[PDB]
């Protein structure tokens, strides 16, 4: 129980943090990954000066603060904004004194080795934790799908990523990064729902296109002649109603949006797609475990859960694979918190004990201990 | 710790600590207050006899003719260390030692209503009546804090008196943990001595019939209702109240017994409150001078004033028996005010004043996992008196070294704590911030607690976001006071404060036919004017604006009476949890060491000088060395003798 | 005490000073904002020569003075005027000396910077009170029915404005300021009620269409089929008693005075009205916001008074407004004094004292210290 109550489980990601205890189904906290910064001087009614801000408090009172994000792309771009939202989710949102709990952390596909050695640095020397680990996040994800070998087309709001993984060892030669992720397509959305003839103007319009891209939008399968049904116009069309009245419809660029997943050339992107880019991955690594990783497609992350989305990407790619090959595309309902649930498993587990980096490890091998 | 204990072990309850008399219950009876002592104290100073009470409060007198200066005695410890008992017992001591009315000393219904002396003694027994109860700790507990000023006359005998109280626990009065009890006078009253008072009152003798007064105990084996029921009785007489107040009083006290009674019930398909009968309201109608309709219209469509006029509004079941609760307790309050000072009233001669003595009692640092607002008032109390002391001090201090010729320098011993202090009353401190947000019709705890937070966090060293766990209950905000550091709770605060009250009530309060009641709330009739529409000031009218203005207010004129005084310092200690004679837990009387200022005062001994002897203290114990040339130089100048 | 009794709460206006004791429920003195100068030279029996009348004695001789008035829409214009009516407001009306008490001060919405530091040099160098404090006179009337976030429609007798506030900041660029107020309404009265074939003739008839105005006058809800009604001529009608016999009769343009308010073109103004204008100032703001500022239009100032006013505004904006949002006109009885209420509560409070300028931080940071 020591520690078997004890594990945090923290995801940093790009827009969100998901964190929570070991053991729990689903995470206890998740909450703007931004720091904001009050561009004035002055007080709310009661309380005190405050230097900083994090998570809700800070988009909330967004308009007298310079909001920051510290991750960019899913790397920790500024260390001291970082520790502030670390300081956040222990002290604050899951109210826990760090330094009696040990911390499973997660990083991205190709962080930069002095990155994982740094954050260790600030967990063991400034929070004191007991013992930490860093995860690979597409590797926690296909984990708790049960397996160890497969894909996983993992996309959040700053990025998207292929990590091809074999037997539990993640592939650096065969990932894939696409910077467009959920964050860029709700930005999309907001023009072609401009250009459908309206207007987001307060910030109580802006905020809300974002929870219609997530309620509304869809993905077609045969997007072709999709566009050619919504001409005809069935009864495809649909209305949301606003913060007030002002009923807004969107019929068709509700599959106008996820479209841009597939063909990035909607937003003058020159990249390849998720699906070539799956794709890609896989004529990338050795021949051998290529059947492995067709047949075990994951899917994670907050933007991978637009309806139908396995279905176009099941398509997607047989018809670019062999015939001779087997697909499948597994994409759980979960999944907007695989890479956690993945981390909850794992160290909640009977046998990761022997790989907590413990201070004893740390004070004695230096933040390389763990950098593996 | 060790001293202290072995002496108590030997049944010696009087060790000095410097300055300071401390004090351990004994816990069973001593001929100390011993008739015999008294005379024996008796022009002495303290060294020439041993440590006890009485030489504190006699060398207070001595001094006080002596250096024609006026006098001060601070009795300070926890709830069940036993400070009443010596309070009272150090006023006898005066009362006693230089009384004589010449006419009132005869053995003809001597010490009974119409001499003070008695009055001044007869004083204690009625407050005790109504601030006073049964605590865990203690069976007679104050529960409220206090300050008298004995006026002695030019020639040295008394003249007068003045009480003022502080903090009263007006909760008792709704409320009561399981183990203790509300005031006595409840108890006192329905113990049934003077059976017309139950049938006057209309009450019954079985207290489980008024649930504000049954909630925890209702009787301790210690205590003999029925005779204080006479000793009350008989007091309020001495004290030279009308029978018609001294009705009032009685009337007044079921009232509220009656009101914890006033039942309600949701008005059908409604969410209003309507009243649940008409049996109770009666009686509590009646016994204040009121119209039952009127008043339970009022209670419950309380017609409230927002914007220029006077708008009717609706309450629910939970905001009336909420705000019955409060007059309840705004009502036990205000007369409890009143009796104080109608007790005042008669204390007052013509005879002329030259010089007082001021006795304050009132209670010590205490912490707690639970600390919340009146937490606070205390412990800034406190905070404040020990600086009091360790300036005054450094003052003495400073006088020897002067004296001897000792060079030494060094800074007011005070000044280490101005910082915790600042905090807490200055302008942007604690209390304005929570006296501000009291104006904001529509702030929070919450809301007040970010107002804390942005001003004083990371830009105030003492101030700092708590600690959580331990043997605390939930976060706030800590202090870091002398003592130690208090882990404070906000919630009720912005309440608590603003003393909320339904002006319609207090409006027929106003009115009745009961002139004391009438007059209980006319201070609250007379600021109307001045927060007329909604949203403002109270203060405009006289109306308080703060549960907090005051108690500052109150607390500046204490601490400057304080100040054209001779400081003179009793720490009472409480040995064991477990009430037993002759036995102590150490971290027990640890703390309050600490908290006391005992451990202050060894501290700043300790820079330096540790132990220092007084001259008498000095002679006495080692004359004996030199015995001939010591003896001559003790003998020959109280101090040029130790020289 | 020493100051808890001792703050001052002065509400300059442009027809009435309020003014009085933080404490207070109501202000302890209200009188006209003039100053008379005598136009010829003589005494009044009994009296010596005064060089100066100020308030109801001004307006009572005003017949032999040349009467001025020094706020003229809410700004301080005449600075010599103005230091006259507060000497007499501290020495005559409250009786008070001001070097020994704090003096909380009004002043109006966009008050230009410079004279919040005038105000303050004269507070401080020419009366020596010994500190003092400005606080905007929407700002006080919100505050004064609880609240720290909407906003307030402030009408007295020179200005109409809207001042949107968000806890506590009245937003700047979002303020709108109407000139046609109570002292307009009065004179379109007067036409009116001279066309219903009257004569307003001596200066004690004149006087009182101003308390026909304020007694009798109405805001009526669907002032359209109001007019239709005073057609058929109900019992609609209301006469009045002169200072003599003189039975004044007003049935209908009872509420043709009020309807001035909405629709400005009754008087030649061709500025917007009242609720179009409380909405205009709503579609200036942050839209995050604008359902805070729709569900708390608080009411202030001697012309919102009108019975009815609300209902109308209340219908107005609802019919202006999404119907996905929640209206909320909030009209206190005590409205006339709002402001000083406001001002009352909040310097006679707990927490003020420690935001009141000093003499000390006066003769040490010079009048930019109060300005903010």
């Amino acid at each position: 129980d020591e520690d078997e109550t004890t594990a945090l489980v923290c995801d940093n990601g790009s827009g969100l943090v998901k964190a929570g205890f070991a053991g729990d189904d689903a995470p206890r906290a998740v909450f703007p990954s931004i720091v904001g910064r009050p561009r004035h001087q002055g007080v709310m009614v009661g309380m005190g000066q405050k230097d900083s801000y994090v998570g809700d408090e800070a988009q909330s009172k967004r308009g007298i603060l310079t909001l920051k994000y510290p991750i960019e792309h899913g790397i920790i771009t500024n260390w001291d904004d970082m520790e502030k939202i670390w300081h956040h989710t222990f002290y604050n949102e899951l109210r826990v004194a760090p330094e009696e709990h040990p911390t499973l952390l997660t990083e991205a596909p190709l962080n930069p080795k002095a990155n994982r050695e740094k954050m260790t640095q600030i967990m063991f020397e400034t929070f004191n934790v007991p013992a930490m680990y860093v995860a690979i996040q597409a590797v926690l994800s296909l984990y708790a799908s049960g397996r160890t070998t497969g894909i996983v087309l993992d996309s959040g709001d700053g990025v998207t990523h292929n990590v091809p993984i074999y037997e539990g060892y993640a592939l650096p030669h065969a990932i894939m990064r696409l910077d467009l992720a959920g964050r860029d397509l709700t930005d999309y959305l907001m023009k072609i729902l401009t250009e459908r003839g309206y207007s987001f103007v307060t910030t109580a319009e802006r905020e809300i296109v974002r929870d219609i891209k997530e309620k509304l939008c869809y993905v077609a399968l045969d997007f072709e002649n999709e566009m050619a049904t919504a001409a005809s116009s069935s009864s495809l069309e649909k209305s949301y109603e606003l913060p007030d009245g002002q009923v807004i419809t969107i019929g068709n660029e509700r599959f106008r949006c996820p479209e841009t997943l597939f063909q990035p050339s909607f937003i003058g992107m020159e990249s390849a797609g998720i699906h070539e880019t799956t794709y890609n991955s896989i004529m990338k690594c050795d021949i051998d475990i290529r059947k492995d990783l067709y047949a075990n497609n994951v899917m994670s992350g907050g933007t991978t859960m637009y309806p139908g989305i396995a279905d176009r990407m099941q398509k997607e790619i047989t018809a670019l694979a062999p015939s001779t090959m087997k697909i499948k595309i597994i994409a759980p309902p979960e999944r907007k918190y695989s890479v956690w649930i993945g981390g909850s498993i794992l160290a909640s587990l009977s046998t990761f004990q022997q790989m907590w980096i413990t201070k004893q490890e740390y004070d004695e091998a230096g933040p390389s201990i763990v950098h593996r | 710790l060790y001293n202290l204990k072995e002496r108590y072990a030997a049944w010696m309850i009087y060790t000095y600590s410097g300055l300071f008399c401390v004090t351990v219950n004994p816990y069973k009876w001593l001929p100390v207050y011993n008739p015999k002592v008294v005379l024996a104290y008796r022009g002495k100073k303290r060294q020439e006899a041993p440590p006890h009470i009485f030489s504190i409060s006699d060398n207070a007198y001595q001094f006080m003719l002596t250096d024609r200066e006026n006098q001060s005695i601070l009795i300070t410890g926890e709830s069940g260390a036993g400070k009443t008992v010596n309070t009272k017992r150090v006023i006898q001591y005066f009362a006693t030692i230089a009384a004589s009315g010449e006419k009132k000393k005869e053995e003809q219904s001597g010490k009974m209503q119409g001499t003070l002396e008695d009055q001044i003694i007869s004083a204690n027994p009625l407050l005790e009546a109504f601030g006073n109860a049964k605590t865990v700790r203690n069976d007679n507990s104050s529960r409220f804090g206090k300050f008298i000023r004995i006026h002695f006359g030019a020639t040295g005998k008394l003249a007068s008196a003045d009480i003022e109280t502080y903090l009263l626990e007006k909760s008792r009065v709704t409320f009561q943990l399981p183990a203790e009890r509300s005031y006595h006078i409840f108890y006192q009253i329905m113990s049934n001595k003077k059976p017309e008072l139950i049938d006057m009152l209309l009450i019954t003798t079985n207290p489980y019939d008024y649930h504000y007064v049954s909630e925890g105990e209702i009787t301790v084996p210690s205590i003999d209702d029925q005779e204080e029921l006479m000793a009350t009785d008989s007091a309020i007489d001495i004290l030279g109240f009308s029978a018609d107040e001294k009705t009032a009083i009685y009337k007044l006290t079921g009232a509220v017994m009656h009101y914890g009674n006033l039942k309600f019930k949701q008005k059908q398909r409604e969410e209003q409150a309507e009243p649940d009968g008409t049996e109770v309201a009666d009686k509590a109608a009646y016994l204040m001078g009121l119209n039952s309709a009127e008043l339970l219209k009022a209670l419950c469509y309380p017609r409230v004033g927002v914007g220029n006029e006077a708008v009717t509004k609706g309450e629910t079941v939970s905001e009336v028996h909420n705000s019955v609760g409060a007059l309840a307790k705004a009502v036990y309050e205000k007369m409890f005010l009143w009796m104080v000072i109608r007790i005042n009233q008669q204390l007052d001669t013509k005879q002329p004043r030259q010089y007082f003595i001021g006795v304050l009692d009132i209670a010590g640092f205490e912490i707690f996992d639970f600390n919340s607002f009146e937490q606070l008032c205390i412990n800034f109390t406190n905070e404040k008196l020990q600086q009091f002391f360790n300036h005054h001090m450094f003052v003495l201090e400073q006088e020897e070294y002067k004296k001897e010729g000792i060079e030494w320098e060094f800074i007011d011993f005070g000044m280490d704590l101005a910082a915790c202090i600042e905090l807490i009353e200055k302008p942007m401190g604690i209390f304005s911030i929570l006296e501000e947000e009291c104006m904001f019709p529509k702030a929070t705890d919450t809301s007040f607690k970010n107002k804390l937070y942005d001003e004083h966090l990371g830009k105030s060293n003492n101030f700092q976001k708590p600690k959580p766990a331990k043997g605390k209950a939930e976060a706030h905000f800590s202090l870091v006071h002398y003592a130690g550091t208090v882990d404070y709770n906000i919630s009720g605060w912005l309440e608590k404060n603003k003393d909320p009250l339904n002006e319609t009530v207090i409006g027929l309060y106003q009115k009745s036919s009961v002139k004391t009641l009438a007059l209980l709330f006319a201070t609250y009739g007379g600021e109307a004017e001045g927060g007329g529409g909604k949203k403002g000031g109270k203060k405009k009218g006289s109306s308080f604006q703060t549960v907090s203005a005051l108690f500052r207010e109150n607390l500046n004129k204490l601490m400057a009476n304080l100040r054209s005084t001779h400081p003179h310092f009793v720490r009472c200690i409480i040995p064991n949890e477990t009430k037993t004679p002759g036995a102590m837990e150490h971290e027990l009387v640890l703390h309050q060491l600490r908290c006391n200022g005992v451990l202050e005062g060894i501290r700043i001994c300790r820079k330096g000088f540790p132990s220092r002897v007084l001259y008498a203290d000095f002679k006495q114990r080692y004359r004996v060395l030199n015995a001939s040339a010591i003896p001559e130089g003790q003998f020959m100048d109280s101090k040029k003798a130790s020289e």
